[PDB]
This record gives structure tokens, C-alpha cells and sequence, in this order.
DNA sequence: TGCGAAATTCCATGACA
DNA sequence: ATTGTCATGGAATTTCGCA
DNA sequence: TGCGAAATTCCATGACA
DNA sequence: ATTGTCATGGAATTTCGCA
């Protein structure tokens, strides 16, 4: 109000308003001679409404908002008031993009043993082949050894059917998957409990988390493609061929096929490696245990120059999953309960539920 | 002579006819010679094509150098001959009417009976557990179970109770009741 | 054949086969004692079929193919034969991904004058509003000044209707668009010729090329979103508001609104800039010509460490546009006729048609 | 006093009724005072709402400080009053029955007649070219065309032939034929 | 001829397709 | 026959207000 | 204790979602 | 309650074959 502006008009000094300038009255308002021109100094009691009207024109960020205000007004520390507003505009907070990258990816340790962890996932739909439209892909964590089962749907029941056949060979400690209907259903849960299998789940909408299997899907599709060139897309009869082909293919970085990681000896397939011909099986298994421990493990990459890591109690926003046309891409702000690791957090989604969430599906709410 | 490895020889044979279970009547038995690892496949017949259908699944995982069988109709057909030649699998026949492997074949016949009794129809569903059992059962000869010999590791399903395998009095009489 | 292998067996030296090793016969084949073990040396007449069988197992690249062959065989310069095969496998060439990035983007000069160039494009479909489903976005190249027209379809006829209304203000030299049905039709062509407007077209499937307008679409949608928060998505009545809002919004880097670039003076809208109050219109227009020439222009960024630039006569492959499920993502190799610029080429698509194409839709065929 | 700028004042007025053209009967004429730039809008009536509908399009591009009009029914309604107040536009009325602007209004009436003759229905389609003409016509007073004054540049459509604008003998008689 | 804070500029990030 | 663009908001850098 | 070429390893790029 | 991955093919680096 007129409070602070009065003493200013007389010429006695107030903190914030530089004394070297000349402040006067004209047309009813307090003005000031600034190098860029003459600007109205509104009363503090007016400043909020102003910042608001300016920002609201096109819902602009800091500078683009400031530049409108600086057209008519000047007051001390303008951006501070501008930013106060931005941090309060529900509409900008939930609609704007982030301009801060996720922190650098973790590279989890390779499972130590075959059957310690399975990654599973569905591929499809695909062109119908013999009435089948999907492929269930199971990928052993440690070996990369992969099983494929053609299905009619990505259903719990088709999953159970296939895994009963698979587990006839061995039972895994853990099975990891995404939060797909087929895997989160309680029917599947009970099938797992019934066998002492622990179900592990990827944070929501974060397929990197099943990276092992997503990545294997790529090869599966790539080789199916090559094989079906200029033929009609009858992929049903090729699953068995692709399974075999891939399980017996060298990873250039490991110098081992998944089959060799699984069994320590090639079977009767072409170009079978013969180097352990003379060792007894036991000598073979002993050399296989050593091969398994000394495999290459990638290291976490350098952070990008403008990343953020999550801090307990930080205000953050989860990404809207399937956002409707012309609706916000972000949820309202929520609070970081617990940092499970630099790339995974538990947030209270201010409903409020506990959610475990990847930082790739998060932005740090702007302006504190 | 080079020591014996897994995939060196698969021993196959049919078991049945059994009581109908979900449309199936037989079991194709595949036992790896070196390891004693067992794979079982339900079939509707002991025919070349039920065999080829089943071995196709298995030979998607591992291909044996040699298959060994009796002179069963299924295995001596020229279809089955063709099928193996296609895969560089060599066929081997025990002479008509004539170790580790034979014990396994006996175990399977016995362990099945131990559970088909009371429920002669539910065997299809039991084939998975039957196998885990067979494959996580300690060999007294070798220090190891076939799982360990196959994969070079302990399994998450050890069958710590090497079991009765034997038919008790309640069963002997209800298996003699089913037969009547 | 036996030719070269014979002299080898006797112990007299042949080029390529190191003399310090011992070559012998056993089981009918020529063998050799290599540090990793004993390997069969096949006759040159056999080597191709071998490389082929190995590569064909899973259609593997260089190393993963080599490692299969090295299981049984050794011969001089194995990878050279491996690579010869890869460069001839139609199926790998059209299905594999590239592992070489496009060269660095060009930053074209800003049009010199308003109406020198229009970028145009359609947004939609959108939730129906008053029966309208699209928005025609016209963006003047130099100013960023933008016009919006609600349409029922992205049709030639709706385009012509809208641009007749727009061109009532001025006629542009050039109109640039993508190769959308609505703009490539001859009806549109004639509408342009009728007015001395030159039609310019983005290379196919390369929206960066209409970057100006694509980018403006983002703001249009972003502001529509903010404005429709918690309301039903009635966007028809908001187009006029968004047009005005955006045309009068500062670009922080230029420090000018598109409106000011267009007219050199703000109109009666909130926070109108008053700095040229005292100049005559002519003084204003003179200062506007100077503002227009001295605008910020980005510079081409640094090449990424593994990029490729196109060379006349190079074998390259165009990306398949809408590739069916399990079909190749690349077309057969074709030849670079002319390098229009480091990011644009004319290729003979071996049918053969002349096509002008962005390097972003190209990979350099592998293995020469 | 501060020199005159574009957007300082828009002068509006209706022309018509005309012959029906694609359902339309009038023209709302908007002339910027400083520049002499002309905008034309076809309407079905000279009503407050046909005005508001049209000015809404124009005021999406540029908003004038002041609108000037005669005391036409359309412009003196309180609806139209409200409409302007909403936009901080000030209304200004020439007194009942009482420069650069008035010449433009005359030009429009005349240039229309020059082309409606022979085709009194096709005027809707001609409104775009009519404008380009009007706005790329040299002012003898100022050295410049309204396009140049508006945008500070030459236009890609100069009307190098400042034209007849005058009705020839073939027209005078066929315009006196249409009237009968 | 130098200090603290404010204003400005820089620029990586992401989204338009 | 053609070609990426730019709002954004923390950080880095420059300028201001004062001696 | 050093040269030319071959073999191996490195690693950015892109695609699985 | 959880976490990216790896075939690929030019380039960079190391090793080999020979003195
Ligand atoms: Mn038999
Ligand atoms: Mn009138
Ligand atoms: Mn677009
Ligand atoms: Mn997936
Ligand atoms: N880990
Ligand atoms: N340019
Ligand atoms: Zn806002
Ligand atoms: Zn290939």
C-alpha cells in the first residue's frame, strides 16, 4: 500500500529502492526514471494481482512473464514475485515439461545362478499364426537362456500353462515382470506361492526395468523378420527354430552362448564348441563355475550435466500414464517418502497412496 | 577314450497305455545318459508322429548326438529315421527282446503308480513334479543329482526326503479295487 | 581346393599360412595345431558355404558369426570372408539397425521478411468441438506470427478456404509443408500457382523439416491444455484466445513477441510495450528493420563422435515408412545421386525413381 | 502530442444491402486510421452480433485503442458497448448526420461496383483481392502503401497499375440493365 | 577498483511431430 | 526437388548499487 | 626391439518396450 | 514394495609373424 511509497516520494531512503534514482507522482501513481524508461511502481498490495495477470495471458514461464510486467512496472526484486506465482500455478505445474534429466541408470548385478531370476513378458499382438497372436518370452537372468511359448492372449491362464511346462525343468527363485494384468492377478500370485517362487515387479510404465527380456524381444522379432522375408508371416512354426538359434548364439562381449552359460557344453548343434572334450564332466562344471563369476559387468555411466537425484521430502510429480488429448501430462505434486535407490522412490501420492515409482516417470516440481 | 558328457546320448521309450488324463494316454520318456536327467512328454499314441511332435519340443532346447531306443514301432519307422537324419542325430537300437538309465526307467514306473492311485486321471498335471523329483533325487553312485550334473549348481527345489516310493496297505487294496 | 593345401602338407611355404605352425592330415581333412586347439583348414572351394551356414544359424553379425566358425575351422583372414557374406545377406541388410548417427543438423537462415515463408501443418484429430476436429496452423517464418483455423478435416478444401481468408491480409512468397494429402493434391497446387505462391515441401516423413510449425503446435496444445484444466475440452472457442495469447508472448531469447516482429508496435493488449511512443511511425519502422536483421541465429551443433555424411555414389538405404509387423524396417540398398546438402540427398531408389530424402531416413549400407 | 500509430483508431462501418453472395448481404469495413489498412468482413446483417462475430476475428489479430463509427444501430447498442468495454476498447461516435479514411470508404464502394457488375453474386470470393488492392494502392499524401506502413516492408503483391476504377460504356448500360 | 546481490544470459532438456 | 525449433528454469556470468 | 597387418577389443547407436 | 540391455560394425588398440 501507500505506506512504503509515501516516504519514498519525499526522498527519504527505503531498503530495496536504489537512492540514486528519482521517484515522483504523476497521473495519480508513483513513477520512477529508469534507464530503459519511466515505469509505474505499484504498491506491494497490488503486485500479486499484476504478476498474476501477466503470467495468465499465455501462462508463460519466468522471463517471458517478467518481460510483460517490465513493460509498465518496476519494483524491487520482480522475479522473486514472478517465481512465487509460477510455483503456485496449478496449471503450469501439471502441464509444463521438465528440463532436468533423470540421474544415471543403475546396472544391477547379474543373477549369480541360472534360475535365480527369470524375466518374463509378452510380445504381441502379431499377425495371427495358427490362431496364435502372442509369444511368452522367458529369459533366465544369468545365462540369457530363453524359452518361447505361442499364446492366444497375454492371459494369466496362458502364462500358467506355459510356466508349468517350463518349470518341469527347474523352479526359479524369482520371476520378474511388469505390472501387466496377466502377472498381477491373484491367480498368478497363488500359482507362485504354491511353488515358493517370489514375484518381483517393475515399477509402473518403466520397461527398462525388464530390460533383460525387452532386449531379448528385439532379437526374437529381428530374427523372425529375417526369416520371413518375402514369405507370408507364418511365425508359429518358427518359434522353436528361433529359440534354438538364439540360445546358441555368441554374445560378442561375453564370448559365450546362453546355452554354454546354462550347461557348460554345446549340444549337437552346428559349429558346436569342442574345447572341453578331454575334461571330465566335473572338470567342465568346475571351469563353468569360474566362467560364470568372471563375466563382464557394465558400470553405471556418467550423469548428464543437468540431472536430478531424488531427496526424501522433495516435492515431485508422477507422469500421467495414458493422458487424454489436451489434458496434463503430469499429476499434482507429491512427496518423496523414501529413496529406495538413486533411481527408485516411494511417494505419497497425496490421495494418499504409497507408490513405488521410477525417477524416469518423475519430475521435480519447479520453484521449491 | 573321451569322457562321457550330457547330450552324448538320449534314451527314449514309451510308457502306457495309462488311464485317460486330459485326453492323453502315454508318456514318452527321455533320459540323458551321462546325467540321468529326465524329460517326460504326454502323448495320445506311441506313434512316430507323437514322438516327433514331442522330441521337437525337447530338441528345441538341446540336441543329442545319439538317440537310443528299443525297436518300438514308433522308433523304427522311416519317418522317424528321416527326422533324425535331418538333425544329425544318430539312431541306435537295442536288439529285440534283450546301469544308471535302467534304474531311472524303473523309478518312473514306480513313482507314477504311487500317485496315480486314488486319482488315476490327474497324472497330466503331475508330470511336472514327477520330473523335479526324478531330477532332484540323489544318485548313490555319483555324489550328485541330475540337476546338479546338468547345470553345475544346486537347485531351489531339493527333495531332501528321498521318499517311500512304496505302496502302503490302503493303496495296495484300492489299486486292487480299481483293477476289478 | 586341394591345390594350395597340398604344398602345405609337405611343409613348403604358402602366403597367408604362418610357417611356424604344423599342418597335417587326419580323418581325411587338413588340420593345424593352433594355440586355442586343433582346427580343420577347409579348402578355399569350401569356405564360402561354411561362412554361410554359420551366419545363417541366427543371422549374426561379424564376431558372433566368426566365433561359430572358429569352433571347428581356421583359415587365413577369416573375418574378410565373414564380412563378404554379411554385405551380401539381403535379409540382414534390410532388417538390421544402423549404428551410425546422422550428421549434425543445419540451422537454415530465418526468412528475411514477413510473408517470405509460411510454414503450415495440421493438428489433430482433437476431441470434437462444435463438430470441428482439426486446427490449421500457419506460422510466418520470420516473425513467428501464427494464425489458427478450426477445420472438420485436414482436407485441401478446408486449407484453401482458410488461406483465402488469411491471404486477404498478404500473399506470401513461399508456403512450406509436409507431403500431406491436403498439400500435395493438384487442387492445392493450382490454388498456389494462381497466386504466384511457391509450394515448398519437407522431405518425406521428416517433421523436423517443418520444425517451425511443429514447434508452434506444441505451444498451441500446451496452452489449450492449461486453459481447459478441470473443464470439458471445448477448444473451438479458445482458438482465438490462444492465437492472440501466443502472438503476443515474448521469446526470452529474442526479447520480442511475434506481434512486435510483425508490426513494430504492440496493439491494445495487456502490458503493451510503450518504448517507441515518441518516435514517428517512420522512426519506428526504421528501428524495426534493424531489430529484424540483428535477431539471434543458432549455429549448427557439433557432430556426434560416430556420424556419417552422404557421399555421391554411396550405397544407402531408405527407411521403410509404415512397416508391417515382422517386416524389414529398411528398403533395399540404393545409390546417392546428388548431395543437395550435408543433410539432404537425392537417391535413385533402384526401381528406379529419383527421391529427395533426409539423412535421418537413411542408413549407409554396411560392409561396402 | 505523441505521433499517430497503427492500432490507435479503427474506423468501422457497414456497406449494403448488396446482392446475395453465398448467403451474405453486407460488408463490415474496418480501416486503420494511421495506416489506412482495410479489413473487410461479409455479414448477413448490420447487427450488433454480426459485428461482434466479425470484430472477434479481427481483434484476434490486433486490438485497437479506439473504435470510431457513425451512430448505426449495430454500434450504439449496449451489447456492442459491453463488448468493447470487455476489451478495453473505447467507443467513439461521429455526431448524427455530420481525410485519409473517407477516401478509402469511397474507394471501396467504387472498386466493388467496378467488379460486381456482370457478376453481382460473385463478390464474396472477391473480397480477398479487393483488400490486397486497397492495401497495396499508393497514397499520394504519404509516400507509402498501407501494407508498407503496417508491416514496414514491400509486399509480394504490388498493384503497379493504379487502375481505371471507372465504369466504361459496356458497364454503365449493363448496370442500368440490372437495375430495371 | 572491489564487494554482495540482483539481473541477465546461458543452455540442456524435451516435445512438436 | 532441400535444410529442426524454442519455452523452460536452474546455473553461470555480468551488471548494479554502493563505497 | 621394431615393423606391417591381422585379431581383438572398444563402444556409440538404436530398439526392445 | 526396487534397479536397463546388448547385437552391431567401424575405429582404436593389441598381438602376431617375422626378423
Ligand atoms: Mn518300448
Ligand atoms: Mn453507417
Ligand atoms: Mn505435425
Ligand atoms: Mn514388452
Ligand atoms: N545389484
Ligand atoms: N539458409
Ligand atoms: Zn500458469
Ligand atoms: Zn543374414
Amino acid at each position: 500500500l501507500d505506506a512504503e511509497l509515501d516516504q519514498l516520494l519525499q526522498g527519504h531512503y527505503i531498503k530495496g529502492y536504489p537512492k540514486q534514482y528519482t521517484y515522483f507522482l504523476e497521473d495519480g501513481k508513483v513513477k520512477v526514471s529508469r534507464p530503459e524508461g519511466v515505469k509505474i511502481i505499484p504498491p506491494q498490495s497490488d503486485r500479486q494481482k499484476i504478476v498474476l495477470q501477466a503470467h495468465n495471458l499465455a501462462h508463460t514461464g519466468r522471463e517471458a512473464t517478467l518481460l510483460k510486467i517490465a513493460n509498465l512496472y518496476w519494483w524491487p526484486n520482480m522475479r522473486k514475485d514472478v517465481v512465487k506465482q509460477l510455483g503456485r500455478c496449478q496449471q503450469c505445474l501439471i502441464t509444463n515439461a521438465s528440463n532436468k534429466a533423470s540421474g544415471p541408470i543403475l546396472r544391477p548385478d547379474r543373477p549369480q545362478k541360472p534360475f535365480d531370476k527369470f524375466f518374463i513378458d509378452y510380445i504381441g499382438p502379431l499377425p495371427p499364426s495358427q490362431g496364435y497372436l502372442y509369444v511368452l518370452v522367458v529369459v533366465d537372468g544369468m545365462t540369457g537362456f530363453t524359452w518361447l511359448y505361442p499364446t492366444k492372449a497375454p492371459s494369466t491362464s496362458a502364462t500358467v500353462k506355459s510356466l508349468n511346462v517350463l518349470t518341469s525343468i527347474a523352479i526359479p527363485k524369482v520371476i520378474h515382470s511388469d505390472q501387466g494384468a496377466a502377472f498381477t492377478s491373484s491367480t498368478f500370485a497363488e500359482w507362485a506361492k504354491e511353488r515358493g517362487i517370489h514375484l518381483e515387479f517393475s515399477t509402473p510404465y518403466h520397461p527398462q526395468s525388464q530390460g533383460k527380456v525387452e532386449r531379448k524381444n528385439s532379437d526374437i522379432k529381428r530374427l523372425l523378420t529375417k526369416l520371413l522375408v518375402g514369405r507370408p508371416t507364418k511365425w508359429y512354426d518358427l518359434l522353436p527354430v528361433v529359440q534354438l538359434a538364439l540360445n546358441n548364439t555368441y554374445s560378442p562381449v561375453l564370448k559365450y552362448t546362453p546355452h554354454q552359460l546354462l550347461f557348460g557344453i554345446d549340444s549337437n548343434t552346428p559349429f558346436a564348441n569342442q574345447d572341453t572334450l578331454d575334461l571330465t564332466r566335473e572338470e567342465e562344471l568346475s571351469l563353468l563355475q569360474e566362467i560364470r563369476t568372471s563375466l563382464y559387468h557394465p558400470s553405471t555411466p556418467p550423469a548428464s550435466s543437468r540431472s536430478w537425484s531424488p531427496v526424501v521430502g522433495q516435492l515431485v510429480q508422477e507422469r500421467v500414464a495414458r493422458p487424454a488429448s489436451l489434458r496434463p501430462r503430469w499429476h499434482k505434486p507429491s512427496t518423496v517418502l523414501k529413496v529406495l535407490n538413486p533411481r527408485t522412490v516411494v511417494i505419497l501420492d497425496h490421495l494418499g497412496n504409497n507408490r513405488t515409482v521410477s525417477i524416469d516417470n518423475l519430475k521435480p516440481t519447479s520453484h521449491q | 577314450d573321451r569322457p562321457q558328457k550330457p547330450f552324448d546320448k538320449f534314451f527314449i521309450d514309451y510308457i502306457g497305455p495309462l488311464p485317460p488324463s486330459q485326453g492323453y494316454l502315454y508318456v514318452l520318456v527321455v533320459v540323458d545318459g551321462m546325467t540321468g536327467f529326465t524329460w517326460l512328454y504326454p502323448t495320445k499314441a506311441p506313434s512316430t508322429s507323437a514322438t516327433v511332435k514331442s522330441l521337437n519340443v525337447l530338441t528345441s532346447i538341446a540336441i543329442p548326438k545319439v538317440i537310443h531306443s528299443d525297436q518300438g514301432a514308433a522308433f523304427t519307422s522311416s519317418t522317424f529315421a528321416e527326422w533324425a537324419k535331418e538333425r544329425g542325430i544318430h539312431l541306435e537300437f537295442s536288439t529285440p527282446y534283450h546301469g544308471k538309465v535302467e534304474r531311472k526307467n524303473s523309478d518312473i514306473k514306480r513313482l507314477l503308480t504311487k500317485l496315480l492311485v486314488g486319482r488315476p486321471t490327474k497324472w497330466y498335471d503331475l508330470l511336472p513334479v514327477v520330473q523335479l523329483a526324478l531330477n532332484n533325487t540323489y544318485s548313490p553312485v555319483l555324489k550328485y543329482t541330475p540337476h546338479q550334473l546338468l547345470f553345475g549348481i544346486d537347485s531351489n527345489t531339493p527333495f531332501a526326503n528321498q521318499d517311500t516310493l512304496d505302496l502302503t496297505r490302503e493303496e495296495e487294496l484300492s489299486l486292487l479295487q480299481e483293477i476289478r
